[PDB]
C-alpha cells in the first residue's frame, strides 16, 4: 500500500520526498531478506520471503533510477531551457533531448497513477530508463565539448565554477544576472552601472560605470553596449576596464604635477580619484620625486635627500589628520592604503640618509618597487614582454612602467577596487626581490612560512601593486589531473597571477602531472613564444605576463616532499611572521596620531616585556587582535581630543583597559612597567560621573547592596566594554558577586533611559546540539534555546527591540571549544548566525552578549582574542557587602517585595544592639 | 547527628539547601533517610534521586518534572503552599566530560540562581520552578574528587567524621544490648566486648594503610559501616531458645566466623588474609581477656548457615554446622535440584 | 658491484631495489651494464619512469615482461604510493606462477616513508651514495654545468662563477657541523645554485666594459639566493659572511677563496685566465686536503665533530644492541629507577620546593623591585618543577613496591631512566638543555641552591648573580634594565642591554654597581677570551670551550642612527649547545680581529656547556 | 624478509669450495662475508660503521670469538653516564672527560 507523490515542476511530475520511503524500504530489505534465509522456519516458508526479498531488490535500483535521471536531467534541461542561443549550437543534441524530456514528463504522469513504483517500473521500465540516461548523459558531454570552446575564447570561465559558468550561458540576453557574476572572475568589479532601458520588460545592455565589491563607482567614458555572444561582449568589458583605468590615468598624472605648487591640497585631491588610481599616481609622483632629489646630490646639495624626507613626512601628517576627521568608510582606505604606502616611501628615504648612498642605479634604489610614467623614445618594452593592449603599442602617449631589480613590466591595469593594502616591512620588500627574480628568470616563486604568517596576501598585493589580476585557489586533495589541467589551461590563456593556498597537502601522484605542465609552460616562457603546445588541446594563447606561486607550510601535518624536479622549477624563498611594530604602527597611523611612529616602537615593546614578567593567565591576550581593539578605543578618545599630545592620552588608555583583565598580584608591577615607559608623564584616571551617580542610587534604592568604591568602579568598567565591544567575558573566581555586577548595570540602564530585557541560561548545563538545536528522525527543525531567543528578542516576545534601548542574553556555563565553535560566527566583528537549517540572523547594534565564566582553561587562545574581556578580583569586591546587606536586610526585604516567590521564609527583625553586635 | 539533625531543621526552615561530604562508610545517607520519614507528609513533601554516572541533565529534569505540581501561570510548585524537597545522592559520580565540568551538575545551579528550566519538549517556555530544595550527599575519592565551587558556595558544607570507638560503641552497643537481653540475662557483658573487638580489628586494619587502602585493584576493599552493620545484622538474626545458655564459647565462634565472612571476601591476596587474621586473634584475647588456647577461636574448618537447621526440620535456627554434616545435606539437596 | 649483484644473486623474482640520493641517477650505470651482459638496443628492455596516468602502461610492461623473459626498469617509484599497494599484490601473484627465465625488475626511488614493507623487503636494496668532500663537492658542482656554456663565457664571468661554486660547495660541509656550524638543516640543491647563475650571467651580459656591480650582486646571493633557505636569520648573517668574503672587486685578481689564512699555509687561490679544461685540473690539485680551516671554522670545531658523530653511533647501537645480553647479573631498569627514586628521596626534594605564601608574606610589597618579580616568577616555575618530578616520582615507586595499576607514560620513565635520558615530560618543563640524567639532577640542585641564598634576605640582590641557572634569563635581563629606567630619565624601550667583560674573578665582593648588573657562567665556543689582553682571540687548538670570566652587564639608550664598529663583535648566546632557536639576546665583546672572522668561526655564547666547575 | 635472507644464507653455502678439509670454519666466514657485503650495500655510508660495530658486539656477546670483556664492561661501553662528585681535575683534561 506505498506510494510517491508526483510535485510537479513545472510541468513535470516529480518523485519528491522517494527518500523517506526509501529509507524504510532498505530497512524492509535489510532484516526481511536475512531473516527468512538464516530462520528455520523461516527456510519452510522461503518460498514466501524470497520472493518478497526479490521485489524488494527491485524497487531499489528503480528508485536509484529517477534520482540519477532527475537530477542530471534538471540540470541538462535547464541548460536547454531559456537557451535560444545554446539550442541553435548543438541541433542534434537539442532535439534529441527534447525527445527524452516530453517522453520523462509522461512517464511520470503515469505513474502518478500508477501504485508502487517499483511494481510499475518493473525491468522493462527500467531499461528504458537507463537508456533514457545514458542519451542524456551523451547530451552532457556534447555540452561538455562546448563549454571548453567557450573556456579557450575567456580565461576568466575557467576560473568560474561550471554551475555557474553554465548559468551565465543560459542567461545570455539578461546582462545584469551576467554581471553578477563578473565579481567571482575579477578583484574588483563586482557588477556594473546601467541605463534604464526603453521598455521597461527588457533588461539594460548599456553600461554607464563599473561598480566595485564596496560599491566604489568608476564611470566608463562613452556607453558600454553588451553585443551577442555572452564570451565576446564579456571580453570586450574586460578590455573596456583596462582602457577606462589607463584614460583616467593620463588626466590624474597631469593633475598630480599641478596640485603639487598648486593651492589645492594633496589630501583633497586623493578625494576627487579613485583608491586603485590615487594609490598608483602617489608612487608615481613619489618616484619621480625622489629621482628629482637624486639628480640633485649629484649635483651636491645635501638637504635634496634631507627635504624629500621632510616633505615625505608632512604629506603623511597632512593625510593623518585627515582620517582623524570624520570621513566615509569607502574614503577611508582610500585614504589609509596610501598611509600604507606613504610610511615605507618615508622609512626608505629615512634608510638612504642614515647609510649615505647618494648615487641613482645603487642596489638600494633599484631594489625598491619603482613606478615610472615616461614616454621612452627607446623603448625596450618589446623586449622584456610582449605588448598586449593599444597604449603599449603607441608609443605617442605616456604609459606606466614598474621596475624593480632589473625586471620591468607594465602596469596592467586590473581593477580591485579599494581592497586593504598589507602593511609594508622590510621582509615583504625582500620577498617582493624573489617574486620578481623568479619571473624575470621566467620561473615559479613559492614562498614558505608557518601558519598565520599570512603568505598567499603578500602574493596577492604585489600583484595588485602591479594592478596584474590575482586569482588564489585552495586544494583539499580533491584536485585531478583534469580538473588542475583546466586552471593552467585557463591561467596562461590570460595574463593572470596564480596563488595556490595549501598547496603543500596535495598527492604526490597529480602533484608529477602539475611538475610535467608547470614544466612545459615554463619551457615556453624561455623560448617566449607566442603560441605553445601543451600536452592536451595544445593550441592555446600563452601570454608572458602570466606567473604560478605556490605556498608550502613546513609545519602541516600530513605534508608531502615535493619531487626534487618539481623543487629545481620554484624558486623558495623563507617567510616569518611580520613585526608587531609595523602593524601596530600602521593601525596607529590609521587613527590619526602624529607621532605614530615612535609610540608604536614603545607600545609593542610594553607588550612583549608584559607577557614575560607577568603571571601567565589565559583570560590575558596579548596577541594583535587585542591590540587593535585597544587602539580602536584610544582612536575614538584621540578623535574626541586631538589638541592633548599624543603619549599622555596613550599613556591613559593603555592603563584604563588593561587594568580590568590584569588581576591585584599583576596590577602593583603592570602599573610601574608603565611607569617605564613615559616616566616624566602623569595619569589622570578618567570616571563618568553620571553613570557612577545612577549606579551607586540605584544599588541602594532597590539592590539594596552597598555601593562599595570598587564595585562601582568595576560596573563602569563593564559598561564602557559594552559600548565598544559587542561580545564581552565577565570572567572571575568561584564565589564574587559577577552576576549582581552585570544585574546591577541593567536596573542603571532602566533608570538611564527605558526597560533592557534581558535572557538567562546555562549553555553547559544544556547539551551543545540540543541549545543550537539540531533536526529529528522526522524531516523537521525545531529552534534551538540560545536561536529561539535570537528569533524572540528581534520580534514577537517580551525581549522585543521596541521599547528597549540595551538587550543582552546573559550566559553562565563553562566555555568549550566544540561549544563556542558554534558561536564562533557571532563572536567575530561580522553580526552573523550559523545554523544547521541555515537560517540567516543578523545581530542588531543594540544587541550585547555577557558570558560569566570561574575558568577560561577549556577555551582556546584564539576564543579570548575574539572578544572584551573582564577580570573581577574576589578580594576588590569582598564578603562584606553581603553582611552589611544582610544586617540592614534591604537586599532581603527587596527580593520578597518583588518576586514570584510567595511561599519565602519571614527573617527576624535585627535589633540596633544586636546589628552593633554582630557587625 | 543529634547536632547535625538540629542543622538540618534550621536549614530546612530557610531555603538555603545542605550538602554531606565524607567517605562511602561514615553513613550520611541513612541520617538523611532517617529525617525526610520524621519529617510531616503535609509540611514537607521528600524524594530521593541515584546518579549511576549515566544520568544526563534531561532525566534530572524529567524527576525534578514529576516531583513538581503545576502552579498557576509558567510557575510550577506544589499547592497548598508545601515546600518540596529533592534529596540527590553520589553528587559527583555523574560521568565528567574531557572539559572537567558536568553537565547533570551544572543545570541545578541554573535552577539555584535563576529559578528557570528550558524543557527540551517546548524550548521556548521558560518553565520557572519555585519552592524547591536540594540536598547534596557527596562521597570523596569518588567519580569527580570535587564538583564545581559556584554549586558548592549555594550549599552549606556539613561532613560525617569517620567511625570512633565512642561512636561505634554507643550505636551497635545499644542494638545488641536490645537484642541480647532478649536472648538471655547472661552474656550482655559479652556484647560490648564484641563492639570493642569488631571496632579494634576495623581499626588495626585502617592503621595498616601500606597493607589495605583504596586502589586501583582495591576498589572494593574500603571499609565501610555496611560491614559491621551485616555483622551486628547477622549476629540479631540468632534466636534465642538455641543459644540459651553460657555464651562464653558458642558467641565468640559465631561472631568471629560472620566477621571473617565479610572481610576475607573483600581481600583478594592471601597475604592480606594472615595480616587479617593476627590482627582479629589480638582483638578477641584483649576484649575477651582469658580465653582456651586448646580450640582456635577463629577456623578454616569452621562454618555457620541456617539451611542446615531447615533440614533437620529446626525453624529460624542460625548454629555452627560441621564439614560431614553441610556434606550429606548438600548432596542430598542436589539429586532434588536434578 | 651493480654488475656482479645482478649476475651472481637475484635471477628470478627477487626485483632489484635503487636508493638514490640528490644528484645521483641509477638508469645511466644499470644501462651501461645492462648492455655488456645482453643485447638492449631500448627495445627488448623499456626504461619506465612511473608518471600519472602512466601506471596503466608500466602494469602492461611489467605483465609483458614476465612471459617474454626480458628485464624492466622502472624509475620514481615513491611518487605513486597507492601503486606500490597495487604492484605488490602482483609480485606476490609471479613469485607462486613462476613467468620466464633471465627476467628482472629494477625499481629506483628516494627514500620516503609510506612505502610499502612487504616490497622493501623481497627486493635486494642497494644505496649509490657520491664521494663526501669540499673538492669532491666542488668538482660536482662544476660537472652540473655545461662544458660549452662556460668555454663562451668571458674569463670575468666565468671567474666568478668559480667562487659561487665554492661557495654553495662550503655551505653543504657546514651542513656536516651541528651547532657550531649552520644551527639548523636546511635543504640545499643543483637548481639552486644554477638559478643564481642564471641571474649573475645576465648582470654580466648587460654591464659589458662597465665595471660589474658585487654590491648588487651580493645583496642578491645573500638575501634571494641562499635567504630562501634560511628563516632563523642567526645563520644568514653568517651565510653573508662567506658570500661577503668570496665576492669582492679583487676576486678577478688571484685571491685565497679560504678565509685569511695567516699562518694557516693552505695557498688556495681562484684560478686565473686559461682554458675551461685548464680549471677543473688546477681545481683538482690546489684543494688536494679537507679541513674544517678551509671553511673558517677552528681545528677543534673538527675534534668536536668526531664527538658528535661517536656520540650517534652508540645511541643508535643501544637501540640496536639486542636482548639486553639475554640475562645469565646487571640490574634491570626497574631497579636502576628505584636506585635513583632512592637518592631522591635520600635528598628533602619536599623541603626544597619553596611555599610562595611564606616568600610574598617576607617582601613588604611598597619596597618590591624588578629582580624581585623576576626571581618570584622563576621560583614559582621552579616549584611546579620540583612538585611534577616529586609526584612521578612517588607515583612510580609506589608502582614498583605496590600492587597498582601501570600507567604506559610511567613505563616510558622507567625506560628513559635505564637509558640515563632526560624524561620527555620533565625535559618539556623548566629549562630546554640537554643532559644526563645524573647531570640534570646535580644541575637542578644548583639551580634549588640559587633560590635558597633568595628566600634568606630577598631585598638584598646578591653581588654576582648566575644568568647560566635561570628559567628565562632574557626575563632577567629586562628586570636589570627596568631597575636603571627608574634610577635614570628615559623611556625603558630605547635602553639596549649591553655586556662588558670584566677582569676581576668571583673573589670581588663590590655587589649592586649604579648602572650594572654582574654576570657568571657564560661560556665561549669557537674562541677563547685573554684575561691580560681584554680580548677575543683564537681558540688553544686542544681546549674546545673557552669559559668566561665575571661579565658586567650595562644599560645605556640605543644609537639614533644603525653604527658598525670594527672593535665591537656581536655574538649570539644561547640556552643550550644544540643553539637551535634558544637565542636569548646578542651580548657585545672588543676584538682587534675584524668581526667577518669571528661570524664566519660561528663564534657564540652557551650557558651549559658541562664544563661548569663543582 | 626472512625469504630473501634464506636464499642468501643458501647461496654463500653454494659459492664455498672446500670439500670437508675445513668447511665447518670456512663455511661461518664465507656466510660473514656475505650476509654483511648485502646488507652494507642496503645501508647508507653513515650507518655501515654502525651495523659492523653490533656484528662484532654480537659475536663477542655470544662468544663465537674469543674476546677479553666483562658484560657490566660492554654496558658501559655503549653508554657512559656522567658521575658527579669530585671537582679536583687535571688542567688539560676536559671535565666532561
Ligand atoms: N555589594 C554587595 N555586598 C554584598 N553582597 C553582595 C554585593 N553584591 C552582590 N552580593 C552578593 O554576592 C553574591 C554574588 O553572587 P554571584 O552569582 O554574582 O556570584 P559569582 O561567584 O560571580 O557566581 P557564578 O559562579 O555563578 O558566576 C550574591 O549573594 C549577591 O547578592
Ligand atoms: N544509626 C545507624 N544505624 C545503622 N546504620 C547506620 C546508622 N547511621 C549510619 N548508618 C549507615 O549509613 C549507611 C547509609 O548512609 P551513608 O553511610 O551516608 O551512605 P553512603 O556510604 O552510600 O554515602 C549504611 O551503611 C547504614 O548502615
Ligand atoms: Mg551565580
Ligand atoms: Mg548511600
Amino acid at each position: 500500500k506505498q506510494v510517491f507523490e508526483f510535485t510537479e515542476y513545472k510541468e513535470t511530475k516529480t518523485f519528491a520526498s522517494l527518500d523517506n520511503m526509501m529509507e524504510v524500504l532498505d530497512q524492509h530489505s535489510l532484516d526481511l531478506m536475512g531473516m527468512k534465509s538464516q530462520g528455520k522456519y523461516v527456510e519452510f516458508f522461503y518460498d514466501r520471503v524470497e520472493d518478497w526479498r526479490e521485489k524488494l531488490g527491485r524497487v531499489d535500483v528503480v528508485v536509484n533510477e529517477w534520482l540519477k535521471v532527475q537530477k542530471n536531467w534538471k540540470i541538462l534541461y535547464n541548460i536547454f531551457l531559456l537557451s535560444e542561443d545554446i539550442r541553435m549550437q548543438l541541433p542534434e543534441d537539442t532535439k534529441v533531448f527534447e525527445g527524452v524530456d516530453k517522453e520523462f514528463k509522461d512517464m511520470m504522469s503515469e505513474v502518478s497513477a500508477n501504485p508502487s513504483v517499483v511494481e510499475a517500473c518493473t525491468i522493462e521500465r527500467r531499461d528504458v530508463l537507463v537508456g533514457w540516461s545514458q542519451a542524456i548523459k551523451k547530451c552532457e558531454k556534447a555540452l561538455n565539448d562546448y563549454l571548453e570552446q567557450k573556456k579557450k575564447s575567456f580565461p576568466r570561465f575557467y576560473f568560474l565554477s561550471n554551475q555557474s559558468l553554465l548559468t551565465i550561458l543560459s542567461n545570455g540576453q539578461n546582462a545584469p544576472k551576467v554581471c553578477e557574476y563578473l565579481g567571482d572572475c575579477f578583484d574588483g568589479l563586482k557588477t556594473l552601472t546601467f541605463e534604464p532601458p526603453a521598455n521597461p520588460a527588457e533588461t539594460s545592455k548599456v553600461g554607464i560605470g563599473m561598480i566595485s565589491k564596496d560599491d566604489e563607482k568608476v564611470p566608463f567614458s562613452s556607453k558600454f553596449i553588451c553585443e551577442g555572444a555572452v564570451e565576446h561582449w564579456l571580453l570586450n568589458l574586460e578590455f573596456r576596464m583596462r582602457e577606462t583605468l589607463q584614460e583616467i590615468l593620463e588626466g590624474a598624472k597631469n593633475t598630480a604635477d599641478l596640485w603639487d605648487s598648486g593651492d589645492k591640497p594633496r589630501e583633497e585631491w586623493v578625494e576627487g580619484y579613485n583608491a586603485q588610481i590615487a594609490l598608483l599616481t602617489t608612487t608615481i609622483v613619489w618616484t619621480e620625486d625622489v629621482g628629482r632629489a637624486f639628480e640633485d646630490l649629484a649635483g651636491g646639495s645635501e638637504t635634496a635627500m634631507k627635504e624629500c624626507q621632510k616633505l615625505i613626512e608632512v604629506r603623511l601628517e597632512n593625510l593623518i589628520k585627515k582620517v582623524r576627521g570624520d570621513l566615509h568608510i569607502l574614503e577611508r582606505w582610500k585614504i589609509i592604503n596610501i598611509i600604507t604606502i606613504d610610511v615605507h616611501s618615508r622609512d626608505v628615504v629615512e634608510k638612504f640618509v642614515i647609510q649615505k648612498v647618494s648615487e641613482a642605479e645603487s642596489f638600494a634604489w633599484l631594489s625598491q618597487l619603482k613606478f615610472y610614467w615616461e614616454n621612452k623614445p627607446d623603448s625596450d618594452m618589446h623586449l622584456r614582454q610582449t605588448l598586449r593592449f593599444p597604449w603599449e603599442k603607441d608609443k605617442n602617449k605616456n604609459k606606466c612602467i614598474i621596475r624593480i631589480v632589473d625586471w620591468f613590466r607594465f602596469y596592467s591595469y586590473e581593477y580591485i577596487g579599494n581592497a586593504i593594502r598589507l602593511v609594508i616591512t622590510p621582509l615583504t620588500d625582500r620577498c617582493y626581490i624573489t617574486l620578481t627574480q623568479a619571473l624575470n628568470l621566467t620561473m615559479g616563486g613559492a614562498p614558505a612560512g608557518p601558519a598565520g604568517t599570512g603568505k598567499t596576501e603578500t602574493t596577492k598585493d604585489l600583484g595588485r601593486a602591479i594592478g596584474i589580476p590575482v586569482m588564489v585557489f585552495n586544494c583539499s586533495d580533491q584536485m585531478n589531473k583534469d580538473s588542475m589541467a583546466q586552471i593552467f589551461m585557463g591561467l596562461s590563456q590570460s595574463g593572470a597571477w596564480g596563488c595556490f593556498d595549501e598547496f603543500n597537502r596535495i598527492s604526490i601522484e597529480v602533484l608529477s602531472v602539475v611538475s610535467t605542465q608547470v614544466k612545459c609552460v615554463l619551457d615556453a616562457l624561455k623560448e617566449k613564444k607566442t603560441k605553445f603546445s601543451f600536452v592536451e588541446e595544445g593550441e592555446i594563447q600563452l601570454q608572458d605576463t602570466v606567473g604560478f606561486f605556490i605556498t608550502m607550510n613546513p609545519g602541516y601535518a600530513g605534508r608531502t616532499e615535493l619531487p626534487e624536479n618539481l623543487k629545481a622549477l620554484f624558486r623558495s624563498c623563507a617567510m616569518v611572521v611580520p613585526d608587531l611594530a609595523l602593524i601596530c604602527e600602521n593601525m596607529l597611523m590609521s587613527e590619526g596620531f602624529t607621532m605614530a611612529r615612535v609610540l608604536s616602537r614603545k607600545f609593542v615593546s610594553l607588550y612583549m616585556l608584559s607577557r614575560e614578567l607577568l603571571s601567565k593567565q589565559k583570560h590575558y591576550d596579548w596577541g594583535l587582535r587585542a591590540v587593535k581593539s585597544v587602539l580602536r578605543q584610544a582612536g575614538k578618545l584621540k578623535r574626541g581630543d586631538p589638541d592633548m599630545p599624543e603619549d599622555p592620552l596613550l599613556m591613559r588608555a593603555l592603563r584604563d583597559f588593561n587594568m580590568p583583565k590584569i588581576v591585584t598580584d599583576d596590577k602593583v608591577i603592570f602599573r610601574r612597567l608603565i611607569g617605564d615607559l613615559f616616566p616624566k608623564l602623569d595619569p589622570p584616571t578618567k570616571q563618568n560621573p553620571e553613570l557612577k551617580k545612577i549606579v551607586q542610587d540605584t544599588t541602594k534604592k532597590d539592590m539594596g547592596l552597598v555601593a562599595e568604591e570598587l564595585f562601582v568602579t568595576k560596573v563602569v568598567q563593564l559598561a564602557e566594554i559594552l559600548e565598544v565591544r559587542h561580545c564581552c567575558f565577565v570572567i572571575g573566581p568561584p564565589g564574587s558577586g559577577k552576576t549582581c555586577v552585570w544585574k546591577t548595570l541593567i536596573k542603571s540602564y532602566i533608570n538611564s533611559g527605558e526597560d533592557a530585557e534581558y535572557d538567562t541560561l546555562n549553555p553547559k548545563a544544556v547539551t551543545s546540539d540540543e541549545l543550537f538545536g539540531a533536526y529529528t528522525k522526522t524531516k523537521e527543525w525545531k529552534n534551538g534555546v540560545i536561536a529561539v531567543i535570537m528569533k524572540n528578542q528581534v520580534k514577537n516576545e517580551e525581549k522585543y527591540k521596541a521599547t528597549h534601548m540595551h538587550k543582552w542574553s546573559v550566559l553562565d556555563g563553562d566555555i568549550d571549544p566544540e561549544w563556542i565553535e558554534s558561536l564562533n560566527t557571532v563572536m567575530d566583528d561580522n553580526k552573523v548566525l550559523t545554523l544547521v537549517s541555515n537560517d540567516r540572523i543578523f545581530l542588531t547594534p543594540q544587541m550585547r552578549l555577557i558570558f560569566e565564566i570561574s575558568n577560561l582553561r577549556n577555551a582556546t587562545p584564539a576564543t579570548v582574542s575574539r572578544a572584551g574581556v573582564l577580570f573581577i578580583n574576589e578580594t576588590d569586591i569582598g564578603w562584606m557587602p553581603y553582611m552589611n546587606s544582610w544586617l540592614e536586610r534591604s537586599q532581603i526585604n527587596i527580593l520578597k517585595q518583588q518576586k514570584e516567590m510567595a511561599n519565602m521564609p519571614e527573617y527576624p527583625v535585627i535589633d540596633d544592639v544586636a546589628k552593633s553586635v554582630f557587625y | 547527628t543529634t547536632r547535625l539533625r538540629y542543622m538540618i531543621d534550621i536549614h530546612l526552615q530557610r531555603r538555603k539547601p545542605i550538602l554531606f561530604i565524607g567517605s562511602a562508610g561514615t553513613g550520611k545517607t541513612a541520617v538523611v533517610r532517617d529525617y525526610l520519614n520524621s519529617t510531616r507528609p503535609e509540611q514537607v513533601s521528600h524524594k530521593t534521586i541515584n546518579f549511576s554516572s549515566f544520568t544526563d541533565s534531561l532525566a534530572l529534569q524529567k524527576n525534578i518534572e514529576s516531583m513538581v505540581e503545576k502552579k498557576n501561570g509558567r510557575n510550577y510548585g506544589s499547592a497548598t503552599n508545601k515546600v518540596l524537597i529533592c534529596f540527590i545522592d553520589d553528587f559527583n559520580m555523574p560521568y565528567v566530560d574531557k572539559y572537567g565540568t558536568q553537565s547533570p551538575i551544572q543545570l541545578l545551579r541554573l535552577i539555584l540562581d535563576y529559578g528557570s528550566i528550558f524543557n527540551r519538549e517546548q524550548l521556548e517556555e521558560r518553565k520557572f520552578l519555585q519552592d524547591l530544595l536540594f540536598f547534596g550527599c557527596l562521597n570523596q575519592k569518588s567519580g569527580s574528587f570535587t564538583v564545581d565551587l559556584r554549586l558548592q558556595r549555594n550549599f552549606s558544607v556539613f561532613s560525617m567524621y569517620t567511625p570512633s570507638s565512642d561512636v561505634i560503641k554507643t550505636i551497635f552497643g545499644s542494638i545488641l544490648n536490645a537484642h541480647l537481653s532478649t536472648i538471655d540475662d547472661k552474656a550482655q557483658k559479652m556484647a560490648f566486648k564484641l563492639v570493642e573487638a569488631t571496632y579494634f580489628t576495623f581499626d588495626k586494619i585502617l592503621k595498616n594503610t601500606t597493607a589495605f587502602a583504596p586502589s586501583a585493584k582495591r576498589f572494593h576493599y574500603q571499609f565501610n559501616f555496611r560491614e559491621l552493620a551485616r555483622v551486628c545484622e547477622g549476629i540479631c538474626r540468632t534466636t534465642p531458645g538455641q543459644y540459651s545458655g553460657g555464651d562464653q564459647g558458642k558467641l565468640v565462634r559465631l561472631w568471629a566466623h560472620e566477621m571473617k565472612r565479610t572481610f576475607e571476601d573483600r581481600f583478594i591476596a592471601n597475604e592480606h588474609v594472615e595480616f587479617f587474621r593476627r590482627y582479629l586473634t589480638e582483638a578477641i584475647s584483649k576484649c575477651i581477656g582469658e580465653f582456651p588456647e586448646t580450640e582456635n577461636p577463629i577456623a578454616e574448618p569452621l562454618i555457620f548457615t541456617g539451611f542446615v537447621a531447615a533440614h533437620q526440620g529446626l525453624d529460624q535456627q542460625y548454629t555452627q554446622c560441621t564439614i560431614p554434616v553441610l556434606k550429606r545435606v548438600l548432596d542430598d539437596k542436589l539429586e532434588e535440584y536434578n | 658491484i651493480l654488475e656482479s649483484v645482478i649476475n651472481e644473486d637475484s635471477e628470478s623474482t627477487i626485483p632489484i631495489f635503487f636508493i638514490l640520493s640528490p644528484g645521483s641517477d641509477p638508469v645511466k650505470e644499470v644501462e651501461k651494464i645492462a648492455k655488456k651482459k645482453r643485447i638492449e638496443p631500448g627495445k627488448n628492455f623499456f626504461n619506465i619512469a612511473l608518471g600519472q596516468g602512466q601506471d596503466e602502461i608500466a602494469r602492461r610492461r611489467i605483465e609483458e615482461g614476465n612471459k617474454e623473459g626480458h628485464w624492466v626498469m622502472l624509475q620514481n617509484i615513491h611518487l605513486m604510493p597507492t601503486w606500490l599497494i597495487e604492484l605488490e599484490k602482483i609480485l606476490d601473484s609471479y613469485s607462486g606462477e613462476a613467468g620466464n627465465s633471465e627476467f628482472r625488475l629494477f625499481l629506483s626511488a628516494e627514500p620516503s616513508t609510506g612505502i610499502p614493507i612487504g616490497i622493501l623487503d623481497r627486493s635486494i636494496k642497494l644505496t649509490n651514495e657520491p664521494p663526501a668532500g669540499l673538492k669532491a663537492n666542488m668538482k660536482r658542482a662544476w660537472t652540473y654545468f655545461s662544458k660549452e656554456e662556460i668555454e663562451d663565457k668571458d674569463p670575468k664571468i666565468k671567474s666568478i662563477l668559480f667562487a659561487l661554486c665554492f661557495f654553495h660547495s662550503t655551505l653543504i660541509e657546514r651542513r656536516r657541523f651541528g651547532p657550531k656550524g649552520w644551527n639548523m638543516s636546511y635543504p640545499f640543491n643543483m637548481g639552486d645554485l644554477r638559478d643564481s647563475y642564471l641571474v649573475m650571467n645576465r648582470y654580466m651580459e648587460q654591464n659589458q666594459g662597465g665595471k660589474v656591480p658585487f654590491n648588487d650582486l651580493i645583496y642578491i646571493f645573500g638575501e634571494i639566493m641562499y635567504g630562501g633557505h634560511i628563516v632563523d636569520d642567526w645563520d644568514r648573517r653568517l651565510c653573508n659572511s662567506y658570500l661577503f668574503n668570496t665576492m669582492h672587486e679583487q676576486l678577478f685578481d688571484e685571491l685565497e677563496l679560504f678565509p685569511y689564512i695567516e699562518g694557516k699555509g693552505l695557498s688556495f687561490k681562484v684560478p686565473g685566465q686559461n682554458p675551461y679544461e685548464k680549471y677543473i685540473e688546477h681545481i683538482e690539485t690546489s684543494l688536494k686536503q679537507e679541513t674544517p680551516l678551509a671553511y673558517g671554522l677552528h681545528p677543534n670545531a673538527e675534534i668536536g665533530f668526531r664527538t658528535d658523530q661517536c656520540k650517534t653511533l652508540f645511541n643508535t647501537l643501544l637501540e640496536l644492541m639486542p636482548k639486553e645480553q639475554s640475562r645469565d647479573i646487571k640490574s634491570s631498569n626497574e631497579m636502576a629507577s628505584d636506585l635513583i627514586k632512592q637518592l631522591l628521596e635520600d635528598s628533602e626534594l619536599k623541603n626544597k620546593i619553596f611555599n610562595m605564601e611564606e616568600i610574598k608574606n617576607k617582601i613588604d610589597a611598597e619596597n618590591k623591585g624588578p629582580y624581585q618579580n623576576v626571581f618570584l616568577q622563576e621560583i614559582e616555575y621552579m616549584n611546579a618543577l620540583l612538585s611534577e618530578i616529586v609526584k612521578d616520582l612517588e607515583e612510580i615507586g609506589q608502582g614498583l613496591s605496590g600492587l597498582l595499576t601501570v600507567s604506559e607514560n610511567m613505563e616510558m620513565i622507567i625506560e628513559s631512566i635505564a637509558l640515563s635520558r632526560v624524561p620527555a615530560s620533565w625535559q618539556k618543563l623548566a629549562y630546554p638543555s640537554k643532559r644526563g640524567l645524573q647531570s640534570w639532577l646535580a644541575n637542578l640542585f644548583q639551580r634549588i641552591e640559587q633560590l635558597n641564598i633568595f628566600r634568606d634576605d630577598p631585598y638584598s640582590i646578591p653581588r654576582v648573580v648566575m644568568i647560566s641557572r635561570f628559567f628565562n634569563p632574557q626575563s632577567f635581563l629586562t628586570a636589570i634594565m627596568q631597575v636603571i629606567s627608574r634610577a635614570k630619565a628615559y623611556e625603558l624601550n630605547k635602553l639596549y642591554i649591553q655586556t662588558e667583560i670584566t677582569k676581576r674573578s668571583i673573589e670581588e665582593i663590590e655587589g649592586a654597581a649604579k648602572e650594572g648588573a654582574y654576570v657568571y657562567g657564560f661560556i665561549l665556543e669557537g674562541a677563547r677570551w685573554d684575561y691580560q689582553l681584554g680580548q677575543l682571540e683564537e681558540s688553544k687548538p686542544k681546549e674546545m670551550f673557552s669559559v668566561l670570566p665575571v661579565t658586567y652587564c650595562k644599560a645605556i639608550p640605543l644609537p639614533p642612527e644603525g653604527k658598525e664598529d670594527k672593535s665591537l663583535y656581536q655574538c649570539p648566546v644561547y640556552k643550550t649547545e644544540d643553539r637551535g632557536n634558544t637565542y636569548v639576546f646578542t651580548a657585545q665583546l672588543k676584538t682587534r680581529f675584524p668581526p667577518r672572522k669571528w661570524i664566519l668561526a660561528g663564534v657564540a655564547i652557551i650557558m651549559d656547556v658541562e664544563g661548569v666547575s663543582d | 624478509s626472512l625469504e630473501s635472507f634464506i636464499t642468501f644464507f643458501f647461496k654463500a653455502i653454494n659459492r664455498t669450495t672446500v670439500r670437508d678439509e675445513n668447511r665447518i670454519p670456512t663455511l661461518i666466514l664465507n656466510i660473514r662475508q656475505t650476509i654483511y657485503q648485502w646488507i652494507s650495500r642496503g645501508l647508507f655510508e653513515k650507518h655501515k660503521l654502525i651495523f659492523l660495530t653490533l656484528i662484532v658486539f654480537r659475536l663477542m656477546q655470544k662468544k663465537i670469538i674469543d674476546v677479553a670483556y666483562e658484560v657490566a664492561e660492554m654496558d658501559f661501553l655503549i653508554k657512559c653516564p656522567a658521575r658527579p662528585g669530585v671537582e679536583n681535575t687535571l688542567d688539560w683534561l676536559p671535565n666532561i672527560s
